[PDB]
C-alpha cells in the first residue's frame, strides 16, 4: 500500500492551494483552475509587491531630504 | 472518444502544473519536482507573497507619517 496514500496528499495539497488563493475563495475550483488561478496570482502579487517595494525606496529619499531640509535650519 | 478526451485533459494539467512550478523560485525549472512538491511550494510561496504585501504596506504607512511629521517640523521652524 503507497499510492491511496500518495493521491490522498495530493488532494489535500490541493485544497491547501486553492484555499491561499484569495479569487478563488468560496469556489470547488477544478485542478487546472486551480494551478492556472494561482499562477496568476503569483505573478499579480511579484509585480505589487515590487510597486510597493519602490514606492517605499521613493518614500525614503524624499524623507531624508525634508530631514535634511529640518537639519539645515 | 472519452478516452482521447481524458488524455487531452492530463496533458493540459500536465502543462498547468509546469507552469506554476515555473513561478517558484525553489522549484524553476527543477524538472523532476513531483506534484505534491509543487502543489506544497507553491502554497508556501504564496503565503509568502502575502506576507511580504503587510510587511511593505506597514512600512510604507509608518514612512507617509514620517513625511508628514517632517513636514510639519519644516513649517514649524519656517514659521518659528
Amino acid at each position: 500500500a503507497l499510492e491511496r496514500k500518495r493521491r490522498d496528499h495530493i488532494k489535500d495539497s490541493f485544497h491547501s492551494l486553492r484555499d491561499s488563493v484569495p479569487s478563488l475563495q468560496g469556489e470547488k475550483a477544478s485542478r487546472a483552475q486551480i494551478l492556472d488561478k494561482a499562477t496568476e496570482y503569483i505573478q499579480y502579487m511579484r509585480r505589487k509587491n515590487h510597486t510597493h517595494q519602490q514606492d517605499i525606496d521613493d518614500l525614503k529619499r524624499q524623507n531624508a531630504l525634508l530631514e535634511q531640509q529640518v537639519r539645515a535650519l | 472518444t472519452h478516452n482521447v478526451l481524458e488524455r487531452q485533459r492530463r496533458n493540459e494539467l500536465k502543462r498547468s502544473f509546469f507552469a506554476l512550478r515555473d513561478q517558484i523560485p525553489e522549484l524553476e525549472n527543477n524538472e523532476k519536482a513531483p506534484k505534491v512538491v509543487i502543489l506544497k511550494k507553491a502554497t508556501a510561496y504564496i503565503l509568502s507573497v502575502q506576507a511580504e504585501e503587510q510587511k511593505l504596506i506597514s512600512e510604507e504607512d509608518l514612512l507617509r507619517k514620517r513625511r508628514e511629521q517632517l513636514k510639519h517640523k519644516l513649517e514649524q521652524l519656517r514659521n518659528s
